[PDB]
């Protein structure tokens, strides 16, 4: 699709088998979503933006389908304002910004 | 308040 | 332009005759650049970002350039960790995001 950004570009994705809303962030380097459990291993990173930091737990490999599109990569859970779906993700739906 | 992330 | 998101995606911005970097970010609301002179009058406001709240100042209809296209209009200044060009400025220019 083509998303105009009058308004904040959200979406429905599923991860963990759980549907949520996320909104699509070209500044956000890491993907990034609220607290939730997700199986397997995970290491403590701190992320940081305006306002300054939060500690998420950082899962690798984890498998999010992103407005019908599935992808592959990290996903860091924590107590994040906005789910938030990051580079690391939109490359892989072939996500660009035009104009 | 808006929000920037 | 078309572009892609495996790098972040910085471009250049004139304002006040003088050459930043910034970042388009789809996930700002607003545009928010780090502290410098800008003309006229402020009013405050208050932003949310990843890890807190911050206050910042407004300036209204401020002339930008961004990545050669021609925007005016509100630029926040406060502490924030690159300069960001948010929704307001990327719909002055026409971006969209696109999957
Ligand atoms: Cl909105
Ligand atoms: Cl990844
Ligand atoms: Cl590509
Ligand atoms: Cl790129
Ligand atoms: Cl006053
Ligand atoms: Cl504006
Ligand atoms: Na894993």
């Amino acid at each position: 699709p083509q998303i105009t950004l009058w308004k904040r570009p959200l979406v429905t994705i599923k991860i963990g088998g759980q549907l949520k809303e996320a909104l699509l962030d070209t500044g956000a380097d890491d993907t990034i979503i609220e607290e939730m459990s997700l199986p397997g291993r995970w290491k403590p990173k701190m992320i940081g933006g305006i306002g300054g930091f939060i500690k998420v737990r950082q899962y690798d490999q984890i498998i999010i389908e992103i407005a019908g599109h599935k992808a592959i990569g990290t996903v860091l859970v924590g107590p994040t304002p906005v789910n938030i779906i990051g580079r690391n993700l939109l490359t892989q739906i072939g996500a660009t910004l035009n104009f | 308040y808006d929000q920037i992330i």
